[PDB]
RNA sequence: UCGACCAGGA
């Protein structure tokens, strides 16, 4: 119980089954996952006790919080992903849909909005009917890149009176943001009003989930053939890069870049052309991939992922580090015994040309394996001491 | 395996030959040539860390063992037989892991830490722990029903036992986002 | 610290977490035998009488 | 199936873990920290087999 | 431990009706029907059927927790026209139409040699 | 030809001979 | 079981570290998440 | 012909191919569901133990015993046991199957469904004969036993649908299938260079023409030809797994209007 | 748990009609969320289940072996060889409603452990109970009945 | 209850980018050379290619629920293929008597150019989008 | 541990065709893909629970008593 | 029911 946050008054709702049961937003300020994840409980005895409960550490009071000056709670997982997809210029929904997704939002007037086609079919969009969940006299004007009052990518975010204008509703609009929409509703319209944005933008959305769908597959982590050939020299021309710096550090021509070693300076420049190369590999995968990469659309939402996941699947893992520097020689010379010595090659110090979908080399592996076992040590530490600071 | 140079017909070549491989499979059948053959034939040796200091190994035999006179895209990039002066090769580079990570199919296409989890989830895994768990009087015994071999294996699950006595079911899954629960 | 800083406690329950879409932001979904379990003292009072012996 | 290599004590199966340490009879240079009179130690952990 | 048993799902509880018709404030001329010991089968096919009959103007169907063996139908009609005569008509209508499914079927059935 | 050179493949009969004899608790017995 | 045979316990420069020298000799997945991390080694 | 049009494709003992026209597709599915989950079955319900010298736990026995299927035609004729006047079961709500087994033979001894024996009255009706559709007349290996090796039970079996438990799941997988060429777009195919080459084609677009390429989307068009194979496990015939799923259906909603009246 | 450290407690349990469903009527036994993939780049977790969809239609045993040559672009010619689509996706339809999902779901077996932590040894509630001698608060434990 | 705004369109150009049922259409007037036009058009329902000939109007009639079809009695002021509900957003002043207005149909925005509108088009939400040929 | 009756995912009685399985495969000599088609096990489902079975229960009936 | 060790979980 590392914040005011991570102790809340709930409402009880007695249900069936072993487990304690929780709002998925409410799942960031108490940092919880449900892989075996075990909660506490506390009874207050008096009704002095209980109002310090419901009118003090409430939830919905918890919305804002003093620590950053902004929500410590936004729209996640599945609801932000569907979000997006619900929200496009694209997503089209008839009728039947409509009223049901309208019947789900409890607060709903009972009046059907107007669909934005009329034509030859009666067709309401996403932004239409999630607009449905957000209450009125709620103002939010963003502006992102190319936004132009126009903004022709369905950029930025535009919400008057409640409804949305332009703009697709990712983590930027109903995250924890400083800006964002939870943040506007609850001081625009109070912390229980804003409790219900988040049941009712969760009911909507994850109906509409559920009748639309989202996977992901190996498919997803594949790219082009030009895309992967182009990867391939890529890497190949960092390796060229590297071995020419190599030749010229062993031709004494190499000059080191003050209070720095010679080697220092070479192994600075060394790790630079592989990281380089690592990156742009990585690019050209993110660009390749359409917009339908199920990989892509979780970044897009931003529910999970960022480009260096789609790198290191699809393209290139990366150059492998322990203490700060690569892979070192604990062997006379060399970093394993399938190695000549005085090898200082990209592969030798623990560089991995390949991606997690192509596989792994045995070297590759080892090193890899080292570099792992140096975050698995850090968080393990890193919880004794962090600890004891907040103490 | 020993490397040696001297093999009349050509270069630096295994000592072990398609001949052993034929010899220690009749023996697998009938059931003369042992793993203790290998090694007082001079074929196969043990090196400790301090000895591995002074060694060339190969990881593959044949890959890593021919010469120079297209590659397939979908293959991981692997390096070379730079060096002549090999002195052993590697029995099996996939034999650097241990009993509960030997079970993870595909290690080599996962983050390292994610296999480190493994190794230790399947230490807490149901299965079948004997044959003889009516026999045995212990405190706590979990016994999984039906258990099933798995679909996707490793080849050093063999000497594990694993199909023999499995620690999980075979469930069709689903990766999808459905009622949100 | 042990003892006086913090304290082990009556009106406590612990059990494994799952989450809920169709739960309210401010609710927890309690196990009905932790409800079972877990006791709250009303006092008797003329605007719960009837309700109180009920439940008794 | 069973693998032996364990004993049975008061009817309960024992493992005895492989316990890590630093060889004997061996010769080691190493340096000291800034603050030390010392610049160097030669060590040698010398016990009987 | 903790699992409620089974049969709640079909087998109506102690003092418990199938129907409970509620007038819908927030429209004229609507109400919502709670539908007791029921799973979507049920629910989303009287949904569909109503949106046949032009007179009705609305009509949602919805299992507001999955624990539960329940679901709520709003129905809303053309002035003049009871919901409750609404969802009588889509009921008979289903009937009807199973009835010839049925009737059709065992037709079809006779005709095979297998 | 039995003077052949062994393959990829081939490395696991020895493995085979190794743990047939060996054992995987080996180092305890021992 | 199997595994719980081919353990090693380090009573305790870098010793949580998975060295150069481990290959092939110890597993260089299988080690606890906890405080026992890298000193808990296994064959 | 009527309403709803039915084209049987290809009829089996345990398996009926057909396609369901002028349907829409809330009553296709909602059929779909009837037959998977309630239809009325026989199966064991209550497994009372009198020796088990098994290697088998006792439970573990009785679960196979409930997923064994059993005859159940006339199971329209059994009451519930639930709605049946006596004490605990009798005729008129249960089926009483006894099970007796011993390894006379050196060799190992199989215990088979076939070795289950009605011993309650079954007045006629065409009820609790385990169901044997294997070659050699066994069906089922419900237990292995070796010497001196003995299982000696009584099962009880009650009516029920599989909602309760799934042993009185009168059908197995269920075929279900509209719209082969994606012409009501009600999905949007995932690929790499073509959609249309990567997605395997459909056996049911032999049955619909191709979209013509040029032809703009048809937003009036609605769902309705549904491609359907429902597997029958053997407890009812396939036929009358689609002709009890239709009534059961019409009962339900018909339970809705006698609602209805009496409000 | 997967043998891939892709760990996760139940959440409910759908019956058979309720759940998303093939043209052929297979039905998962287990439903995991894609948002569990891209972070944790779980890449063999993938490949295992692809390789089990060959695996069980083929009747051969997948070689999941680590430094192989098995490809993905390998495993998905098999798969596409046995009527299905090359990367593992199939046309789902939901449950309830009986409509084509939109999206095309990641299917195929996956070989699932079940772990020794189970809510029922875990679930613990005191509201006054047994006390300590020494200092006279609750006692240690849900063992012990303990606060 | 009555029209706002009348004129017949050339299109210039049609933009799908990234998306599969929409586009974004660029068109001038053949009445006004003052005249220009963006909208975003569901091409599924209603489709366009460059250089053809429309007639968009926009209207006020023919604040209530939305009620089915039920094409009888209806008074249907659908003398057009095409028709939308939208939401003035913005009255953007294009310097001399040239004002451009901004739509959102359901996030389909549109944008019109031009100068006489003035005892015309309100700054008030309600108002639809006709389109035939 | 003993084949199981019926099949986790579809519910198609699997249980009665372990000793046919078995012979298809010694006696008969085929493949195992082949053996599972030829007991009409279609759906990967069913394939699954025939051959990813481990039959414990012949182990089990060593034990004498 | 005095508390030490070991093994685990997030
Ligand atoms: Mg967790
Ligand atoms: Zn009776
Ligand atoms: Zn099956």
């Amino acid at each position: 119980s590392l914040h005011k946050m991570s102790m809340m008054a709930h409402r009880v709702k007695v249900i069936p089954y072993s487990t304690f049961r929780l709002n998925l937003s409410v799942t960031s300020p108490y940092n919880a996952d449900f892989d075996g994840d075990e909660m506490n409980l506390h009874v207050p005895q008096s009704e002095e006790t209980r109002a310090e409960l419901s009118q003090l550490c409430a939830v919905p009071l918890q919305i804002v919080s003093p620590q950053s000056n902004k929500p410590c709670m936004g729209i996640v997982q599945d609801t932000l992903c569907g979000i997006r997809k619900l929200t496009l210029r694209d997503t089209f929904i008839e009728l039947d849909q409509v009223l049901n997704m309208l019947y789900w939002v409890p607060d709903w007037d009972g009046v059907i909005p107007t669909p934005a086609i009329i034509k030859p079919k009666p067709l309401w969009s996403g932004k239409q009917i999630l607009s449905v969940a957000i209450p009125n006299g709620i103002h939010l004007q963003r502006f992102d890149e190319g936004t132009t009052l126009l903004s022709p990518k369905d950029n930025g975010m535009l919400i008057i009176d409640g409804q949305i204008i332009f703009g697709v509703v990712e983590k930027k609009t109903v995250g924890s943001s400083n800006g964002g929409l939870i943040h506007v509703v609850t001081r625009e319209k109070g912390p229980q009003v804003c409790a219900k944005l988040f049941g009712n933008i969760q009911k909507v959305v994850n109906f509409w989930l559920l009748h639309n769908g989202f996977s992901t597959g190996i498919g997803d982590t594949i790219a082009d053939g030009p895309t992967m050939r182009e990867i391939t020299e890529t890497i190949a021309e960092a390796k060229k890069k590297v071995l020419d710096v190599t030749k010229e550090a062993q031709a004494n021509l190499l000059t080191a870049k003050h209070g720095m070693t010679l080697r220092e300076s070479f192994e600075d420049n060394v790790v630079r052309f592989l990281n380089e190369a690592r990156d742009k590999a990585g690019r050209l995968a993110e660009v390749n991939l359409k917009d339908l990469n199920n990989v892509k659309q979780m970044v897009m939402a931003g529910s999970k992922g960022s480009f260096i996941n789609i790198a290191q699947m699809s393209a290139c893992v990366g150059q492998q580090s322990v203490e700060g520097k690569r892979i070192a020689f604990g062997f006379v010379d060399r970093t394993l015994p399938h190695f000549s010595k005085d090898d200082y090659s990209p592969e030798s110090k623990g560089f991995v040309e390949n991606s997690y979908l192509r596989g792994l080399t045995p070297q590759e592996f080892f090193f890899h394996a080292m570099g792992g076992r140096e975050g698995l040590i850090d968080t393990a530490v890193k919880t004794a001491e962090t600890g004891y600071i907040q103490r | 395996f020993i490397v040696e140079d001297d093999e009349s017909l050509g270069h630096k070549e295994l000592k072990v030959r398609k001949g052993h491989i034929a010899k220690l499979m009749a023996t697998e059948y009938q059931d003369e040539y042992t793993w203790s053959s290998l090694l007082n034939e001079g074929l196969v040796e043990y090196i400790d860390a301090e000895e591995e200091e002074s060694i060339l190994i190969a990881m593959q035999p044949e890959d890593l063992e021919p010469a120079e006179a297209d590659v397939d895209p979908a293959k991981r990039i692997r390096v070379s037989h730079h060096a002549t002066t090999f002195t052993h090769c590697e029995i099996h580079p996939s034999m650097i892991l241990g009993v509960a990570a030997s079970i993870i199919p595909f290690p080599d296409h996962n983050q390292s830490p994610r296999n480190t989890y493994q190794s230790a989830m399947g230490k807490q895994a149901m299965g079948v722990f004997l044959t003889n768990y009516n026999v045995r009087m212990d405190t706590m015994a979990n016994i999984l029903y039906y258990p099933q071999k798995p679909l996707g294996t490793t080849r050093a699950m063999e000497y594990l036992k694993f199909r023999e006595l499995p620690a999980g079911q075979n469930a069709i899954v689903a990766i999808a986002c459905y009622s949100g629960y | 610290r042990g003892n006086l800083m913090g304290k082990r406690v009556d009106f406590s329950a612990r059990t494994v977490i799952s989450g809920d879409p169709n739960l309210e932001l401010d609710q927890v979904g309690v196990p009905k035998s932790i409800a079972k379990t877990l006791t709250y003292p009303e006092v008797v009072t003329p605007y719960n009488i009837d309700r109180l012996t009920q439940l008794v | 199936f069973d693998m032996g290599g364990y004993f049975i004590i008061n009817g309960s199966e024992k493992v005895l873990i492989a316990q890590e340490r630093s060889a004997g009879n061996i010769v080691q240079v190493f340096k000291k920290a800034a603050p030390s009179p010392i610049s160097h130690v030669a060590e040698i952990r010398s016990a009987l087999e | 431990m903790n699992a409620p048993d089974r049969f709640e799902l079909f087998l109506l509880g102690e003092g418990e009706s199938k129907l409970k018709i509620d007038p819908d404030t927030k429209a004229p001329n609507a109400v919502v029907i709670t539908f007791e010991k029921e799973d979507h089968t049920l629910g989303n096919l009287i949904r569909a059927e109503l949106l046949n009959d032009r007179k009705v103007l609305f009509a949602a169907y919805k299992v507001e927790h999955p624990f539960f063996a329940r679901f709520k139908l709003r129905i809303q009609t053309t002035e003049g026209y009871d919901p409750k005569d609404a969802l009588k008509n889509a009921c008979n209508s289903i009937i009807n139409k199973l009835g010839a499914l049925k009737t059709n079927f065992e037709t079809e059935w006779n005709l095979q040699t297998l | 030809d039995e003077s052949a050179p062994i393959t990829a493949e081939d490395s696991w009969a020895v493995i085979s001979a190794f743990f047939r004899e060996k054992g995987l608790v080996s180092q305890q017995l021992d | 079981t199997l595994s719980h045979l081919r353990r090693t316990n380090t009573p305790i420069a870098k010793p949580r570290q998975l060295h150069n020298t481990h290959w092939g000799l110890v597993c260089p997945a299988e080690t606890p998440e906890g405080q026992a991390c890298g000193l808990v080694k296994n064959l | 012909e009527e309403g709803p049009q039915v084209k049987i494709r290809e009829a089996s003992k345990d398996n009926v191919d057909f396609i369901l026209s002028n349907v829409d597709l809330a009553m296709a599915n909602s059929l779909r569901r009837v037959m998977i989950a309630e239809i009325p079955t026989l199966a064991i319900d209550s497994v009372e133990v009198e020796t088990n010298t098994t290697v088998l736990a006792d439970e573990f026995i009785a679960h196979r015993l409930g997923l064994i299927p059993l005859q159940s035609m006339d199971i329209e004729q059994l009451e519930y046991s639930r709605d049946c006047f006596c004490e605990d079961h009798c005729d008129k709500c249960s089926v009483v199957l006894t099970l007796q087994a011993f390894g006379e033979s050196e060799s190992t001894t199989n215990v088979y469904s076939k070795d289950l024996v009605i011993v309650s009255n079954l007045m006629g009706r065409n009820i609790g004969h385990p169901i044997i559709q294997d070659k050699e007349g066994n069906g089922v290996l419900i237990c292995k036993l070796r010497k001196g090796q003995e299982l000696k039970l009584t099962c009880v079996a009650k009516k029920g649908i599989a909602k309760e438990h799934a042993k009185w799941g009168p059908a197995a997988a269920i075929e279900f299938e509209y719209d082969p060429w994606n012409k009501l777009k009600h999905t949007d195919y995932w690929y790499e260079q073509d959609s249309a080459k990567e997605w395997p084609q459909s056996k049911n677009c032999e049955y619909e023409d191709p979209p013509n390429e040029g032809d703009p989307f048809d937003y009036k068009a609605q769902a309705d030809t549904f491609y359907m194979n429902v597997e029958s496990v053997g407890s009812i015939p396939v036929d009358q797994v689609v002709v009890r799923g239709i009534d059961t259906l019409q009962k339900k909603v018909a339970s809705i209007l006698l609602a209805l009246t009496q409000m | 748990a997967s043998r891939h450290g892709q760990k996760g407690t139940i959440g409910i349990t759908y019956r058979r009609e309720d759940m998303p469903f093939t043209a052929e009527g297979i039905v998962p036994d287990l439903i995991i969320n894609p948002h569990a993939i891209p972070s944790r780049m779980t890449v063999a977790h993938l490949i295992e289940c692809l390789l089990s969809k060959v695996a069980a239609l083929s009747g051969n045993e997948g070689d999941a072996s680590p430094f192989t040559d098995i490809t993905v672009e390998g495993i998905s010619k098999l798969l596409r060889e046995h009527g299905y689509q090359s990367r593992g996706f199939e046309v789902m339809y939901n449950g309830h409603t009986g409509k084509k999902l939109m999206a095309q779901i990641f299917f195929g077996p996956t070989y699932y452990q079940r772990l020794r932590h189970m809510v029922d040894d875990k679930i613990h509630a005191r509201a006054r109970g047994p006390m300590q001698v020494l200092t006279r608060q609750p006692v240690e434990g849900r063992s012990r009945d303990g606060g | 209850s009555n029209t706002l705004f009348d004129d017949i369109f050339q299109v210039s150009e049609v933009d799908p980018g990234r998306y599969n049922k929409v586009c974004r259409i660029e068109a001038a007037s053949t009445t006004q050379d003052q005249c220009k036009l963006t909208l975003d058009i569901n091409v599924e329902l209603f489709p366009v290619a460059a250089q053809d000939s429309l007639t968009v109007t926009i209207a006020s009639s023919l604040t209530r629920s939305w009620r089915p079809p039920q094409a009888g009695d209806r008074s249907l002021a659908d003398d057009y293929d095409y028709v939308m509900y939208g939401t003035a957003y913005k009255f953007e002043e294009v310097s001399k008597d040239l004002i451009a207005v901004y739509y959102s149909f359901g996030g389909l925005l549109m944008r019109l150019e031009g100068n006489y509108r003035n005892l015309n088009n309100l700054k008030q939400e309600n108002a639809y989008l006709l389109i035939r040929r | 541990m003993i084949v199981p009756v019926r099949c986790f995912s579809c519910g198609k009685v699997v249980g009665d065709k372990w000793e046919s399985y078995l012979n298809l495969l010694q006696e008969d000599e085929l493949d195992e893909g082949t053996a599972l088609s030829r007991l009409g096990l279609k759906r990967y489902c069913c394939r699954r629970m025939i051959l990813t079975h481990v039959d414990l229960i012949e182990k089990f009936l060593r034990y004498n008593p």
